[PDB]
RNA sequence: AGUUUAACUGGGGCGGUUGCCUCCUAAAAUGUAACGGAGGCGCCCAAAGGUUCCCUCAACCUGGACGGCAAUCAGGUGUUGAGUGUAAGUGCACAAGGGAGCUUGACUGCGAGACGGACAUGUCGAGCAGGGACGAAAGUCGGGACUAGUGAUCCGGCACCUCU
RNA sequence: UUGUGCGCCGAUAAUGUAGCGGGGCUCAAGCACACCGCCGAAGCCGCGGCAGCCAACGUGUUGGCUGGGUAGGGGAGCGUCC
RNA sequence: GGGGAUAAGCUCCGUGCGUCGAGAGGGAAACAGCCCAGAUCGCCGGCUAAGGCCCCUAAGCGUGUGCUAAGUGGAAAAGGAU
RNA sequence: UCAAACUCCGUGAUAGCUGGUUCUCCCCGAAAUGCAUUUAGGUGCAGCGUCGCAUGUUUCUUGCCGGAGGUAGAGCUACUGG
RNA sequence: UUUGAAGAAUGAGCCUGCGAGUCAGGGACAUGUCGCGAGGUUAACCCGGGUGGGGUAGCCGCAGCGAAAGCGAGUCUGAAUAGGGCGUAUCCACACAAGAGUGUGUGGUGUAGUGGUGUGUUCUGGACCCGAAGCGGAGUGAUCUACCCAUGGCCAGGGUGAAG
RNA sequence: GGCGUCUGGGGGGAACGCGGGGAAGUGAAACAUCUCAGUACCCGUAGGAAGAGAAAACAAAAUGUGAUUCCGUGAGUAGUGG
């Protein structure tokens, strides 16, 4: 039998030329009137994981 | 709801550009504000829809 | 028979991050306090949050001033 | 017929609590628990925001038509005991406190360097460019003296885009 | 009268002395201050065997430090069957 | 330090504090957490630590100067007492 | 055998739960904390172990030097209270 | 199994047999060893009484960035040579700017992967072994017991004395 | 409808086929959507195999393939999913 992908991690992280593992930040969709452009400038982008949860991301997208 | 959401939307393009909030109550009427027009670069008055 | 109060807030860890005596680059916060506690001084800015931050590098150096506590920046020597 | 009907708890129940902000416990860095001791929030302001300029209270003493402890006036003393939208603490008289003129930076694109953290969040940021406000100029301005006034993701609505 | 070192009374439970471990001790074997020896452990030393880490040189000896251990991690082996 | 009654072998915290947990050996009569000290193995050798040296019990009914009459030593309070 | 009978089958039902898991030596050797949790006797990340690689004393101890506090203490016509 | 048991906490009467991390997959990650090496390798299938020979369809590596159109040692965002993000294996020399932490250029060095296979964890499977109360599908049961239906049988002896 | 007469059926079988009906334990750390699974079981049916089969098919501007079935890849990808 095949190791089926984790379909959540899978259309969240992503791969790089290096093989960093990157993500979106959160709190970036929905109540954001009161929330200044300084907060929502430094809300964007793809950002390294951390090392603590990159031991598991590895398991969710390679297997 | 005395203090509603509401957007700005520039007089020229008509582009709804920011979002403040105003209590209705003490302005019942539109907001006029100046505001900088991303698109059309040079600031114009914005008109709260 | 209850207890009222048991609501606390979080610590905020503010203090003295930059002890005088230190070598800091440019911008790191070397204060952080609620109030003017400490007050800036010579290539000390202050921030929103009266957070003290530094615009030149060089070495801190806590200092006084018309009996104030203020907060300063040696010029260190380029090797 | 298939199921759900929370947890903490000096056994369980009844009672009370569940997030955020400030103070003491907290042992002079940061942090630190208990059904330990006290309070507040789920807002408000189109000016109570930006900038330029000017000013100094509270209290007491003396004298004044109503007017008296206290309303407005004059004089003197008065370094902070008044006041700061709002709880407490840290601040502020050089004012961040009181008043006046103009105005919308309560911006767009970014951001070296940091604080704090298991992770997710959270916070400060000099400076560059565009286009502005006040100011003679230096300059200040990416909301409010600071810290609370808030909700990840999925799903869906509206407007714009040189995408498919 | 004051300050001190030792004491007395206050004192007082239910199987059997029973609030020194026992015997016993004031001819202290009790208390305080100085002095002298000794006994005491798997501690330290002596003599010998083994192992791990490292170094010195050498074609594996010598030397130095180290060797309690549950959860647990690593290395190397005995025994059985085909 | 908080809660408690400034009680608990109580409960909740801090500590480049300890030990037990995960730790043998000597002492505390016996006695995880106290005191001395971290077990590589052997020896019918030696020196010590805490603790002891009248007999049980190893080594002192040790030396000098005193104090105690209560077996104090070998449990205790306000207070009483030539 | 009855708050839903018996037998076979799904079936080796599933248990954040109790029990059990077998030969040896050598080296190293923890935790009972933090955050979150339909969560508190479970688990994830962090903290503490071991093995490999990389970097080398950056770790640690002591002396000296530059720092900021607001405890112990103390003080009150220096503030708020008693 | 516990902070702690010789424990008056649990289990074992004794002996001998039997009784628990295994297997599958071109799976995933890591680490040894071997082959080839900018390449490595086949799957299905065909030919051989064999373990051998053939089999280029595919897979991994060989260029990245971006949602995508696309561009390409660059690329995205952006009005921007204006900063930032990801990338150009890494190292060495030399110049040029900074000493806001170094950066940019030239030159050299040159890049290592992939197939078996051993081991450790892991994925889907019952997945280290033993153990529920109960849940569904199909059937067996009223010879015991509850009720009913058809047809039979039994009730010694002695009193009281209704209607008519 | 009744007669008379000829030919057929009926039942069994381990697996494989085809067309119908169709759960629950379980996973979701609860659970109803979903999964377990069109699995277990039941029904009707043949055969030595069955089913499918000769384009109202793919494809994408190539002057391409050319019935069905069965293996390997495509691929745990495009997608789908409280």
């Amino acid at each position: 039998p095949k190791a089926k992908t984790h379909s959540g991690a899978s259309k969240r992280f992503r791969r790089t030329g290096t093989g960093k593992i990157v993500r979106q930040k959160a709190n970036r969709r929905h109540l954001l009137e009161h929330k200044p452009t300084k907060r929502t400038r430094r809300l964007d982008g793809r950002t390294t994981v951390s090392a603590a949860d990159n031991s598991r991301i590895n398991k969710l997208l390679n297997g | 709801d005395v203090r509603p959401k509401i957007t700005l939307a520039c007089e020229v393009c008509k582009h709804r550009n920011y979002i403040t909030k105003k209590n209705r109550r003490n302005d019942p009427d539109r907001l006029e504000i100046k505001k900088f027009c991303p698109n059309c670069g040079t600031h114009q008055p914005h008109k709260e829809s | 028979s209850s207890s009222r109060n048991g609501r606390d807030s979080a610590a905020q860890r503010l203090g003295v991050k930059r002890f005088g005596g230190q070598v800091v680059k440019a911008g790191e916060i070397l204060v952080r306090q609620r109030g003017t506690h400490f007050h800036p001084g010579v290539n000390v800015g202050r921030g929103g949050d009266d957070t003290l931050f530094a615009l030149a590098p060089g070495a801190v150096e806590f200092g006084a001033k018309r009996g104030r506590k203020t907060v300063n920046i040696v010029p260190v020597a380029r090797p």
